[PDB]
């Protein structure tokens, strides 16, 4: 019943934990503690295998584990600066190649995955900077240029007039703009790795910068030049909904170094590389 | 051992005294060594945690090398044990090895609070697991005095993570350029 | 767009826009 | 009759001809904890008739001059046979108890007892800062604490009976389970308290559950003073089961 | 009938106190004014006991007099403030140990039970102080940080990117932010007192302070530096919403010195330390 | 006596002269002494009140001390009774101590509105409990010649607070700090 | 397989690759006693999980000069938590046991060891007249006793293996509940006994019903000597139940 | 989230948020 | 809170907030 169901959304109640039975002491020539690792399962056995419980009644939900859960917080991806020092015409618009590979807090997440599909909820929180004092009245114009469509050169560019591109205009004072984008890819789903090349010579690029292209957004103060000059940083956020993951893999052991690439550096004391704190000794909790 | 395939095995050998201790460490599901596991790493994404935890041990000796080891849990509102007969006083296994290289000992969720901080928390430490000699680690003739073991960690059919929040087991220094 | 359900306990599930990928968080299978 | 009244605990009876009546903390008579509400998984040990039985502790003096006395639960009983043991031998535990308190004089004394249960009696440390009551002054056994006898430590909790020693005052600690043991009418106070607490089981060894507190609201007052008047207590646990055997925990 | 308990809703008559009937003079050997305080019961006298009353409709009802409008109303539990006074970059960014300990007023009403569970309701109220005239955009960050989540270091520390935390984003001249929090402890209910520690020490804790900890929140201006300083005040507003309370206790009598602990000082006047007017004598009304 | 305990006590002895005061409070649920009763500071967190309130006296003498005692309750609209006849015309009980201790008192809601205010209010004051010697406190040779009585306090079934408002019973004069 | 064999009892679980089947003494598996064959008339205390588990004893050294150990019941055992506390704190007490007995060496190891669980070993003195052996040497505790090491005091027991400490011949001792541990087929024994005795409970203190004897009936040998061979024994109490509840008692 | 009842006097009680804490303030018992 | 009636000319009386004092102006008797 989508009613039941429902109230399970509610209470967070989808996905329940079993109870634990009571168990008794045993003695038998069946040893459920004894496997073998190297078949590379792992051995079920539960608490009621290895000691005499008792019947307790679990409460406990899994439904915040869920991929859609874990993937479904906005977090940021980029943070857009436009910082008018001395010329506005220049200084008044600028593009980015769109990733989520900038940002460690997100990326690590999503790549504990090999291929992710979902669709994108973008949220946009732009903080206009007074550096003179007064910052007028500032509208906004973010252009998703997808790859191929022209991109603009001038703040004045006719690739403004976004004919077919879709562009979000923002007033200064308005709430913070949001919307959705479909899954993008030209296949079933989004490569969080990818063991190849766009061809196959020395020069051939390698990993996802090769699979991966979401366009450029370009974005530009739509407003003419102000007396006062001011800063405005964008920063956009991005939310998984409808998420499916495929593959899970090992998390990020140590920092990232660049886009696209699993490429990473070590110090001459690698300890201070990852997150392993150094032991005194085996027996030294 | 850190930076080497050395720090994922405990080596055993034949020992002169009686009942010695082999390993010790905090039963913490985001402690060290735990932390950087899969599991730890997850738990790492939550606040709270609960649930019995699987620790399976895979013997790596040659097959003519026997064994048995005493694998024991020890519940909070205590000290790590200092001997064998501390530690045997708790949950324990007594693990024989032979043609099944790999054992498991249960950690069972025993605590006043449902959940647990994942975070190191005075009130929420789990306690101990130690590992001891039962017996002694005895070989034939022209066999290696030393043997490796392994040790694995997974959650059991109760496990569970609640309240979501960013790790502390990775940062972010610098910009991630292209 | 309404999914609407009785048990009263009626229950309107809304998608106010035409495109699937407008609508939040999925539901848990 | 209404004035007596016997409680027969495991190998203990316990008996009274000038009673009050009897008082159940909450209206919740003890029990052993349901699936329901469990969380540690390993089988409760339950003691039984070894454990639950009346354990009286050291008489006290009651004199003109007396403040007050309190002891804390479970910390009472922790040298108290079988279920002393037990609260160390395990991680977790979990009791209800009876406790009867015993004071009896004669026709012409006069004199009243304030005799109340708190549940989490969080002690107050007095002109000290954020400094707290420390763990050595907040267990001291079966010998309970003499209100305003202690060459004060700085960890040393508040003496201050009129503010309940937590910042409250005496005449609202009626809102809690108590009893009076007025002279005039009764020689003792039967208190049953019920297991009160945010988990369903602790560590008995650093969670006080339940403080019982004695202040004598009416001065002890009589023409034969050199007849010595003591207060006794016995406390009596209620389905004790203990979970997480281990070594035995030594407090230092 | 949920329709006539709707009624009962609006009109705040969903718990009625009893009418008062009409007694007569009495002569028995049955003295209910008799009793005995000793049992630790009260005596259930009625007017109708003592005097000759007459019959009276009650048309009163205790509905407000509920745990749930006592704790139901939104009081200030903190006061956070950034005040820009020569360094941007360490002043526009702080973080604060949540509590209900630091504002006497609805820590007192809270503290009347030993234990209570409820959900949370925070509406945050930020006022702008133009310290040098113009105030320009400002855009707040707050960030919920649980135990064990990295706490930011500097105003663009990665924390800030809220890839898993809840940040909530408010732009100046918006209304005012508000969410909701579930129940949030590992307990079933929140410990207003505990007689405990979290060791066996003499150095171990003692009080709430080893049961309620419930994270950091903390606050940034996202605008970068602007010429003219500002002060911000974000005062946060708790209300209790779906409360149950257990084990009432006496009220607070003296004033509050610290958090999480009932300690307390007294002067050499005791008198003035509690609300306790001195009588001039017994029979002086 | 503030800052004792004995500021809960009222002491009666044998008297020389007939028919004396022994105290004198009023009635308003939120006046002092009633305002630190647990009664009184929950009334201080409403604005208006109305019902009966139940006074209890319990007599903590030996058990051979005999006394009887005519406790009064006196409407508004007048002074509080100079003597016990003026006092014995209102409201009252004639307590006879014996082998029950307590007695109650129980003052009726006497007034022109439905309810009262809670702060002290002239126009909303609810009027004066006395308590005056019926007889005389009487006790055999070689008994104590003082006898302590407690008081309490609490509401009838038709107490009734309205209008949630903030108490005037504790402040809060400088930070609450960690 | 056959091979194989998982005991748990409480919050012990052991496990043994080669074993030699189990052995239940004379059939019976230990069991509570019953409202027929009670005497005593209080409640029986039994504690289950917390006494009901393994506890391991110290281990030995296995070499080709030993002669043998012995152990008593339930004196071994008076030291080992919750049951030896029960044991002290009680009269009378009655208990039944899973006894495992583990040893391992190699292929290329021989040796054979007879394990025997004796009722009633009433130990003999040689030579000493009818001085008998004194309760010192008989309640040797947790440690047992190494036989042919000891520089004899007058109440020193018989340390005659072949004679079975008592005047009858080893040989004869597969008559008590045994299993032997040789080295080339088994590397553990496991014994659960039942409650044997002419009175339903008794004096855990002065009383020492089983006796567990370990005889090397063929010495220890290979040609790696280097390596030490251990002997661990683990035992488990079964429905222990105690009765008679008083003060600890101390023995001196 | 709507339950509607019926007496006509329908009583919608509608639940904007799909988790139990958004809601207001709660019923007496 | 709503009033529904019918005649289709349906008439909603809703009250959005649980005091009555929250009303609007009253109905002529
Ligand atoms: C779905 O595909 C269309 C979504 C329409 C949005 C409007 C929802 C409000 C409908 C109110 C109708 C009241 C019925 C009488
Ligand atoms: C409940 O779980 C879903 C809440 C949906 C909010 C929208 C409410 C307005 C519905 C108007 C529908 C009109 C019917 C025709
Ligand atoms: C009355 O007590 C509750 C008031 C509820 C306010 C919401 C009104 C809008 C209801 C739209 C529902 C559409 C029906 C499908
Ligand atoms: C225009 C706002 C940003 C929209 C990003 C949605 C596309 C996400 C694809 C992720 C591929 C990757 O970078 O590895
Ligand atoms: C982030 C805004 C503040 C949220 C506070 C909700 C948690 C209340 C817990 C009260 C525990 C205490 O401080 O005693």
């Amino acid at each position: 019943n989508p009613v039941e169901r429902y109230v399970d959304e509610v209470l967070n109640e989808v996905l329940v934990v079993p109870n634990i039975n009571q168990s008794h002491p045993t003695t038998s020539n069946a040893a459920p503690v004894l496997d073998a690792a190297e078949t590379g399962h792992t051995n079920k056995i539960q608490p009621e295998d290895t000691i005499e419980t008792r019947y307790v009644q679990s409460s406990q939900t899994l439904d915040e584990m869920s991929v859609e859960s874990f993937l479904g917080r906005s977090g940021c991806i980029h943070e857009s600066v436009l910082d008018i020092v001395d010329n506005y015409n220049d200084q008044s618009f600028t593009k980015w190649n769109i990733n989520l590979q900038e940002m460690a807090q997100i990326r690590r997440k999503f790549e504990m995955f090999t291929y992710a599909r979902f669709d994108s909820e973008i949220t946009m929180v732009p903080s206009v900077a007074a550096k003179d004092g007064h910052i007028g009245h500032i509208v906004m114009q973010y252009m998703y240029v997808p790859p191929g469509a022209p991109i603009p050169t001038t703040r004045d560019d006719y690739a403004w007039q976004s004919g077919t591109n879709a562009s979000v205009f923002w007033q200064h004072g308005q709430p913070f703009p949001r919307f959705s984008l479909p899954f993008l890819s030209i296949a079933s789903a989004y490569y969080m790795f990818y063991d190849g090349y766009d061809g196959d010579t020395y020069k051939s690029r390698y990993g996802t910068v090769v699979t991966n292209d979401m366009g450029t957004l370009c974005s530009r103060i739509v407003t003419s030049e102000q007396l006062h000059k001011v800063k405005v940083v964008t920063r956009i956020y991005h939310k998984a909904k409808h998420t499916k993951a495929w593959c899970p893999r090992p998390p990020r052991a140590v920092q990232y170094s660049h886009t696209h690439t699993t490429n990473y550096k070590l110090s001459s004391e690698v300890h201070n590389d990852v997150a392993i704190r150094p032991r005194t000794n085996l027996t030294t909790v | 051992n850190i930076g080497n395939v050395s720090m994922y095995t405990v080596t055993l050998s034949p020992q002169t005294k009686l009942a010695e201790e082999i390993f010790a460490i905090k039963v913490d599901i985001a402690s060290h060594p735990l932390a950087t596991t899969l599991i730890g790493e997850i738990a790492s994404y939550f606040t709270h945690w609960t649930g019995s935890l699987r620790f399976s041990f895979m013997f790596c000796g040659t097959a003519n090398t026997t064994l048995k080891v005493l694998l024991a849990y020890t519940p909070p509102g205590i000290g790590k044990p200092r001997s064998r007969k501390e530690a045997m006083l708790g949950t324990h296994v007594v693990w024989d090895v032979g043609l099944q290289s790999t054992v498991s000992l249960v950690v069972p969720w025993i605590s006043a609070s449902q959940y647990r901080f994942t975070t190191p928390d005075t009130y929420s430490s789990a306690g101990y697991i130690t590992c001891w000699y039962q017996t002694n680690f005895v070989v034939p003739p022209n066999t290696p005095n030393t043997a490796e073991m392994l040790c694995f960690v997974s959650g059991c059919k109760d496990f569970c993570l609640r309240m979501a929040r960013d790790t502390d087991l990775h940062k972010q220094t610098g910009p991630i350029t292209q | 767009g309404a999914q609407v359900s009785r048990q009263s306990l009626n229950y309107f599930n809304i998608n106010y826009f035409k495109d699937a990928a407008s609508s939040g968080a999925s539901r848990l299978d | 009759s209404d004035r007596i009244i016997q409680i027969t605990r495991g190998d203990s009876t316990i008996t009274s001809q000038d009673v009050a009546n009897a008082v159940v903390g909450y209206g919740v008579w003890p029990h052993y904890l349901t699936p329901q509400d469990a969380t540690a998984i390993d089988k409760p040990t339950q003691p039984d008739t070894s454990s639950n039985r009346f354990y009286t502790l050291d008489s006290k003096m009651w004199n003109s001059t007396s403040k007050g006395w309190w002891w804390k639960l479970p910390d009472a009983l922790k040298d108290m046979g079988i279920f002393g043991e037990n609260m160390f031998y395990h991680f977790l535990g979990r009791s209800g108890y009876t406790v009867h308190v015993q004071c009896n004089a004669s026709k012409f004394h006069q004199g009243t007892l304030l005799v109340v249960m708190i549940p989490e009696h969080q002690l107050a440390t007095v002109n000290k800062g954020n400094v707290n009551a420390g763990y050595k002054y907040t267990h001291p056994g079966e010998a309970g604490r003499e209100v305003g006898t202690q060459v004060e430590n700085e960890k040393q909790p508040s003496d201050d009976n009129w503010l309940n020693f937590d910042g409250t005052l005496l005449g609202n600690l009626l809102i809690f389970p108590h009893q009076f043991i007025n002279l005039r009418s009764n020689n003792s106070a039967t208190l049953i308290v019920p297991y009160v607490n945010a988990v369903p089981m602790d560590s008995m060894v650093r969670h006080n559950n339940w403080s019982l507190v004695i202040i004598p609201v009416c001065q002890l007052q009589s023409n034969n003073i050199s007849n010595i008047v003591p207060i006794t207590v016995s406390i009596s646990p209620m389905c004790a089961e203990f979970s997480g055997a281990r070594a035995k925990t030594v407090v230092q």
